[PDB]
């Protein structure tokens, strides 16, 4: 029996565009707990992202933050990527700042 | 408030890949404070918050000889499932315990806590009685069997009652500008069409510690739980925390619609609306 | 701090 992440992409403060901010991808609620994130800027993979020390809920699931310093802009896109064995392939969530 | 304080331990095999990974982190409420991962590349447990640092160097060295001989024991526990539940040395497993105390409004133990599972489901649990256990299953019943005839749980009930209360109430008055803190959500509502038709209304909760909260939507002061879409909650990174609760609205209906708030950093509940 | 008492199980 294997649980599969939910996974959310925010920021660390409401965006502003021009304005610095951290970038973040939670995933939570998964078992086993070996898990791949990635954030992405335009589709392209932002190196140096830092995680969280793995912890787990009261349910036994695993979470994780990930998470990197980034300055919004209009155009820019950016997202989460996430694989995981209960996953056939990656699961991309795209950033929102309404979300 | 009403403080708690938790370890974390999980160990997790990988076959062919050398000895199982160990890994504990301890918690005060939703703060962290140490960590220790065998995969480090010099193990120790390590301070994770400012106000742990000022423990001397003779807390380091017990807290990581405790930390490496688990490395060793949960790492036994593993090969002991395989046989219990009748598995092959080729797969990768878990176990993972969780133990700690909770203190009531006056700093007196509320209930202790000694839990484990095996591959993320539960395996045995110490009772609130701390003198009697749970067995998830016949496995279970076995080291069950095991932990009655040394009196495991006798030893438990001592440091829960005991070291895990006393430890806790040192660390939240060596923390006490942060640790008995309640940071109250920053709030606001946000309205975004869908289409000629609809809108969605979401409550924002911002900047919030601890992480418990509660946030609804009322229509005509009628609770709205089956329509909410309600994210976890979630780390902002800096502390705090965030949620959010949204409903799809009728255009023109807006004010119908009424956000709730509960956190401990709120002397009363708050109510918000849609401030176009 | 944490409990010494090891666990098998």
């Amino acid at each position: 029996i294997q649980r599969t992440p939910k996974i959310q992409v925010y920021s660390r403060h409401p965006a502003e565009n021009g304005k610095s901010n951290f970038l973040n991808c939670y995933v939570s609620g998964f078992h086993p707990s070996d898990i791949e994130v990635d954030l992405l800027k335009n589709g392209e993979r932002i190196e140096k992202v830092e995680h969280s020390d793995l912890s787990f809920s009261k349910d036994w699931s695993f979470y994780l933050l990930y998470y990197t310093e980034f300055t919004p802009t209009e155009k820019d896109e950016y997202a989460c990527r996430v694989n995981h064995v209960t996953l056939s392939q990656p699961k991309i969530v795209k950033w929102d700042r309404d979300m | 408030g009403s403080h708690s304080m938790r370890y974390f331990y999980t160990a997790m095999s990988r076959p062919g890949r050398g000895e199982p990974r160990f890994i504990t982190v301890g918690y005060v409420d939703d703060t962290q404070f140490v960590r220790f991962d065998s995969d480090a590349t010099s193990p120790r447990m390590a301070p994770r918050a400012p106000w742990i640092e000022q423990e001397g160097p003779e807390y380091w060295d017990r807290e990581t000889q405790i930390s490496k001989t688990n490395t060793q024991t949960y790492r036994e526990n593993l090969r002991t499932a395989l046989r219990y539940y009748n598995q092959s040395e080729a797969g990768s497993h878990i176990i993972q315990r969780m133990y700690g105390c909770d203190l009531g409004p006056d700093g007196r133990l509320l209930r202790g806590h000694n839990q484990l599972a095996y591959d993320g489901k539960d395996y045995i649990a110490l009772n609130e009685d701390l003198s009697s256990w749970t067995a998830a299953d016949t496995a279970a019943q076995i080291t069950q069997l095991k932990w009655e005839a040394a009196r495991v749980a006798e030893q438990l009930r001592a440091y829960l009652e005991g070291e895990c209360v006393e430890w806790l109430r040192r660390y939240l008055e060596n923390g006490k500008e942060t640790l008995q803190r309640a940071d109250p959500p920053k709030t606001h509502v946000t309205h975004h069409p869908i289409s000629d038709h609809e809108a969605t209304l979401r409550c924002w909760a911002l900047g919030f510690y601890p992480a418990e909260i509660t946030l609804t939507w009322q229509r005509d002061g009628e609770d709205q739980t089956q329509d909410t879409e309600l994210v976890e909650t979630r780390p902002a990174g800096d502390r705090t925390f965030q949620k959010w609760a949204a409903v799809v609205v009728p255009s023109g209906e807006e004010q119908r619609y009424t956000c709730h708030v509960q956190h401990e950093g709120l002397p009363k509940p708050l109510t918000l609306r849609w401030e176009p | 701090r944490q409990d010494i008492l090891d666990l098998w199980i």
